[PDB]
Parts: C-alpha cells; structure tokens; sequence
C-alpha cells in the first residue's frame, strides 16, 4: 500500500517562502516521479512541477522562478520551496506519485503520470 | 477491405508503413559518433562520456533531445491530421445493360485508390530520411559546440572525442557540460602541458 | 499552452440515466510512441482527486465498469452508463504529452 | 580525463525503407497501417 | 566520381576513391529503380461512346479522363525536380567529406 | 545477393514445337546507365558455357534467330520458337548489375 501524506505551516505572511513536505511511505522514493499540484478555492486545478531521483525538476513556465523542488530517500520526504509568496497563492497542495521505467527513454520528456495522490494541504497568504 | 460504414481509415493497398521516430541503432575504450553509439545511455538520445579520476559516467543532453523530440511529434500529428478519413462508399450495383456507366464507376474507384497509395509511400519514404538528417545534423551541432567551448584546452583524436591537457574533475565536466566553460584558470597548465610535450 | 475545453460545465442527470462530457483540444495529442495520453479523473466533494479513465480507453482498477472513455484526435469523451448517489461531484479532462501538464475546466453532476 | 559525444543505441530489430537504403535499423518506429 | 590528384618528385598522377562513388552509384540506381516500380503503369482504357441524348455521361467520362492526367502530370514533374536537387546536394556532400577526413 | 529463380527444372519439348524458359529476380535491374544487363548462357554436356542473350533484346554473333529474349522489372523470358537436336543442355540466366554477380539455377532441356 502506497499512502502520502502532507504536512506543512497553515498560514505564512507575504513575502515569504512558504515550504511543504510530503512524506511518503509504503514504497521507495526512487521509482517514482514525483510532481506538486495547486487548486485555488473554486478554480481549475494548476500543475506546479516535477522530480525523479536522479535529478531535474520541469517546472510550469509562470511559476519557474518561484519553485524549488527536493527529495531525500534517507527520510523519503519531498519537498516545495515557494518564494515571493502573494494573496492569489492561497491554495490546496497535492502531492502526485507517478510510474518510472529507467527503459523509456521518451518518458522524460512528456509530462508525467500521475497515480497516487495526496490528502492535501490548505495554505492561505494574509 | 475498401467497403467501410462509419469513420474509418482510407483504404491503401500497402503492405508495410513504418515511419522513423528515432535514431539508426549501429551498436559499439568509449569512443564518439564515427565508432558507434552507446548502449549504456538510457537518458536521453544525445549526450555526452566522461572519465576522469573520481570516475566513469554518462550523461543526457536534454535541450537537444527535447527539441527533437518535440519536432518529431509534430511531424505524426501532421502526418495523422493531414488525411482526415470519413465514409467513403458502399458501393452501387447495375443491371445487363448499364456497363458502361459499371465501368466508369471502376475507373473512378481504381484511380483514386492508385493516387493515394503512391502519396501515402512518397510521403514516408522523404519523412524517415528527412528524419536521419537531422539527427546527424544535431550530433554535429552538439561536436562543434563542445570542440569552440574547449578550444586548445584539449587535443582531438577525431573520433568524437577530447582529451584534456590540463586537469579536469567533475565541477570542470559540469561546465563543459551545461554550456558555462570559462577559459582562463585552465589555461597556464594547459599551455605548460602542450609546450612540454 | 494546450488548451482544454469540456461540455457542459453543469449535467443534471435522473438516476439510470446515461451522462456524457466532452473534452476538446486545441493541438493534437499523440505522441512518437504511438499513444494519446489524456486521463479523466473525478473529484468528490471535500476530498482528494482520484482518477477514473488513463489514456483513451483503458480503465484503471478499482473503477467501476459504467465509466467508459473514448475518442480520437481532437475530440474524446467520458460517458456513464448508469449513475449513482456515488456519481456526484466534478469530472476533469488532462493531458500528458505536451508541457506543460493542462487540465480542463470542470464539469459538475447533480442528481435530479 | 577524457569527454566523448555519441548517441543512443539498443536491441530493436525494427527496420524502415528510405531512397538510397533499404532495410534500415532504427531504434524506434510507428506503425500507421491497420491489418 | 571523387578522388585525389597528387604531385611529387617521381612523377604525376590522379587516382580515384572507389568506396565514395560506389556508395552514390549504389543510392542513384536506388533511386532509378524507385522511379520505376515506384510509379507503376498498367492497361488504362480503350474509350466510351454515348449517342445524342448522353450527353451528360459523355462530359463527366470527360471530366474524370482529364482530371486524372493533371494529377498525374504533375506528380511525375515535381518527383523529377525534387530527385534532381536531393542528387546534387548529395555529390556536394560527399565531396566535403573527403577533403574532411585527408583534413583530419 | 540478388536471388534468382527459374521456371520449370525440367522442360521436355518436342521438334518442331516452341519452348519459354522464365527467369525472375529479387530487385530490379535498372542502372543508371539506363540499360538492364541481364544475360542467358546454354551448356552443352560435357562443354564450356557459350553466350545466347546479352542484356534483354541483344541476340550475340553467331546464335540462330529461334533464340529471342524479352522482359522487364523483375519477370524475363527466353523463347525458342523450333527446337531442334542441337538444343539440348542446361540454360542460365545472369545479372550485371548488383555485387556480386549471381547465376540462375538452370533449366534441363529434353527430347522427346
Ligand atoms: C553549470 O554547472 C555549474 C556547476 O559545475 C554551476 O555552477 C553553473 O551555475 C551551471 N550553469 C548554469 C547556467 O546552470
Ligand atoms: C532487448 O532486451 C530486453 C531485456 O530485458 C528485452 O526485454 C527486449 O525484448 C529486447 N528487445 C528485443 C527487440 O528483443
Ligand atoms: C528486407 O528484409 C526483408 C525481411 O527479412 C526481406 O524479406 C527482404 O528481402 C529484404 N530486402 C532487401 C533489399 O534486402
């Protein structure tokens, strides 16, 4: 069983960073890749970014300069780093796991898979 | 079978229609292009060797291979959406004396079928080729890039290869790598090391 | 970007009735694998995205058997069968093969 | 300490037609024909 | 085809490189027989007579006849200007990689 | 190479009645030239081969007129309008075209 579990601070002020963490447990970090999704309070969904073990992190065009994604398998946690933080960043976090196969060669160049989500997390700006 | 009800593919009388979306597999001391390619790349199309003292590895290019990438997509999706395909007949039938009008509806039926099997092999047999040049030709962008980055750092001993005068860990691989190469603080050993020998 | 559009945005439906949405694309979406990689996935409200449909047709485990997706090129579409009390909620339409990952605007069902 | 540039290779047997060649080795292809 | 002309003190010479203008003899016989099965021709016709009152059937016979022809005139002169300019292109190319590799 | 294949093994005739003896190649034999070069040999028992057919109409020096050959693409045939007792021995056909250079596997003819 592959269950993920968010964690992270509720409210941050403007002008921050605001930083959340995905434990992970049930199954090694290295076969997955591993991707944020945000959801404003009834809005679209919106794709953050990306991650594999080895390491590079494909992140959505508007949000590049903001984003910073890590991994560490010593404690299986991935983690967002948000800086610049603003009122329209009040959002739902989503961690999603994907399948890795280290054959596919094209499967790091198209967008990832996305099969095992996450509980969530709510963060407001204020 | 040319008979269709519904949206249906056209009707070709080929046998084999493969179109290239990748590379020529020529298979195999890790020498460059003119040897062969490597079986041990499982990244990325394009890349590069290196082996020093701290180790032995091998790395992707990601820029070229996505560009290829994203070019090669787009010559399926222009090869599936140029031939839209929709109902196209189900065929008529006359009696003993309406041959002519038989005929006539044969000539049609056999002349748009020919037409269309020759622009279907005509255009695979210029994509796939077309294909082959240009990845040979972003091979060669990527050796030309390298070899102006590196400049008299290195020796060549063609083959696709470099091999550094001066002493090169894997910060130096990193900057030759993505592109940042700076050339001055490698140099004095490098112009040392080549007025020696 | 690629842009997605669905209809209708609401589909009241009475129970045992079939349901439809229709997901369009602005490019085309296969790949130089040989696949079209678009997902549709539901969303229950107050609670975790789950997904229903991975690719055109195939169907992950664990869904029920009125969920059927098909379609091609352009066009696709998400059609149930039969709906439940469990039926409820938003439907979404996302696509894998262009950056970057793009999903579609929502469709909601109510029970009437 | 030497860097060498090269390409991707495998084990396919999948093989295409082009203008001056016939029965070349690719590492991958696409099939547009349905048998 | 291709090769080398050499000058020294023994004597004068030209020469010729054998594997080069096998390999473009080998790809321009290619491409003669791709031209020819590629294009495939067969029996087409023998013609129709209609009398006065088909006149309509006479005109469309004459429409599909002279429909198929531009097609196919067509075909057969952009086929023949294309092949051309992929064949010089080609010469030009082997012969800068000759004069790369004695470069090398 | 080039696989040629020849039709029938074993063609007996009778005099005075013509025989056809079918030559067909895996590629075709076009050359930039513009010519075909594809050649037909008759042995004699207990002989040296001599020369019937050079390229696909040409007729050598020396052969009689019942010897005519004609084909194109990938289907050829040679052609003996009266058969007569000094038309007994094995025929092959070449092409001269391709490396390397590949023979036929040869007709027997008999009197009958
Ligand atoms: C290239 O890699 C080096 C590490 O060797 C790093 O310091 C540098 O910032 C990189 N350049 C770019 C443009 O990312
Ligand atoms: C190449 O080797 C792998 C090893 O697992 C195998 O699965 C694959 O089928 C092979 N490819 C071919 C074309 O046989
Ligand atoms: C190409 O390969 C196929 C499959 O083995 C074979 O039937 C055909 O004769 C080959 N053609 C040539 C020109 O080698």
């Amino acid at each position: 069983q592959v269950q993920l579990q968010e964690s992270g601070p509720g409210l941050v002020k403007p002008s921050e960073t605001l930083s959340l963490t995905c434990t992970v447990s049930g199954a090694s970090v290295s076969s997955y890749f591993w991707s944020w999704i945000r959801q404003p309070a009834g809005k679209a969904l919106e794709w953050i970014g990306r991650i594999y073990t080895s390491g590079n992190t494909k992140s959505n065009p508007s949000l590049e300069s903001r984003v910073t994604m890590s991994l560490d398998a010593s404690k299986d946690q991935f983690s967002l780093k948000l800086t610049s933080v603003t009122a329209a960043d009040t959002a739902v976090y989503y961690c999603a796991a994907g399948r890795l196969d280290y054959s596919d060669t094209t499967g790091y160049y198209k967008p990832p898979p996305l099969d095992y989500w996450g509980q969530g997390a709510l963060v407001t700006v204020s | 079978h040319p008979v269709t009800i519904g949206e249906c593919p056209k009707y070709v009388r080929s046998t084999k229609l493969r179109m290239v979306t990748g590379l020529r597999n020529i298979p195999s001391a890790i020498a460059g292009f003119i040897e062969g390619g490597w079986t041990g790349m499982m990244d990325g199309w394009y890349g590069y060797h290196h082996q020093n003292e701290q180790g032995s590895g091998y790395a992707a290019d990601q820029k070229s291979t996505q560009n290829a990438i994203n070019c090669i997509t787009n010559k399926v999706n222009s090869v599936i959406e140029k031939m839209n395909t929709q109902f196209t007949a189900v065929g008529k039938e006359f009696n003993k004396l309406e041959k002519r009008m038989e005929n006539l509806n044969k000539k049609v039926d056999d002349g748009f079928l020919d037409i269309w099997t020759y622009n279907a092999e005509l255009l695979v047999l210029l994509e796939n080729e077309r294909t082959l040049d240009f990845h040979d030709s972003n091979v060669k962008n990527l050796y030309e890039k390298v070899k102006n980055q590196l400049r008299n750092n290195a020796k060549e001993l063609g083959n696709g290869c470099f091999e550094f005068y001066h002493k090169c860990d894997n910060e130096c691989m990193e900057s030759v790598k993505n592109g940042t190469y700076d050339y001055p603080k490698y140099s004095e050993e490098s112009k040392l090391n080549r007025e020696k020998i | 970007d690629v842009v997605m559009t669905q209809s209708p945005l609401s589909l009241p439906v009475t129970l045992g009735q079939p349901a439809s949405i229709s997901c369009r694309s602005s490019q085309g979406l296969a790949f130089l694998d040989g696949n079209t990689y678009l997902s549709w996935f539901q969303q229950r409200p107050g609670q975790s995205p789950r997904r229903l449909i991975y690719k055109v047709s195939n169907r992950d485990s664990g869904v029920p058997d009125r969920f059927s997706g098909s379609g091609s090129r352009t066009d696709f579409t998400l059609k149930i069968s039969r709906v439940e009390a469990e039926d409820v909620g938003v439907y979404y339409c996302m696509q894998g093969t262009h950056w970057p990952l793009t999903f579609g605007g929502g469709t909601k069902v109510e029970i009437k | 300490d030497t860097i060498c540039i090269g390409y991707h290779a495998n084990n396919s047997t999948d093989t295409v037609d082009t203008v001056c060649e016939k029965n070349v080795t690719v590492t991958h292809s696409v099939n547009l024909l349905e048998d």
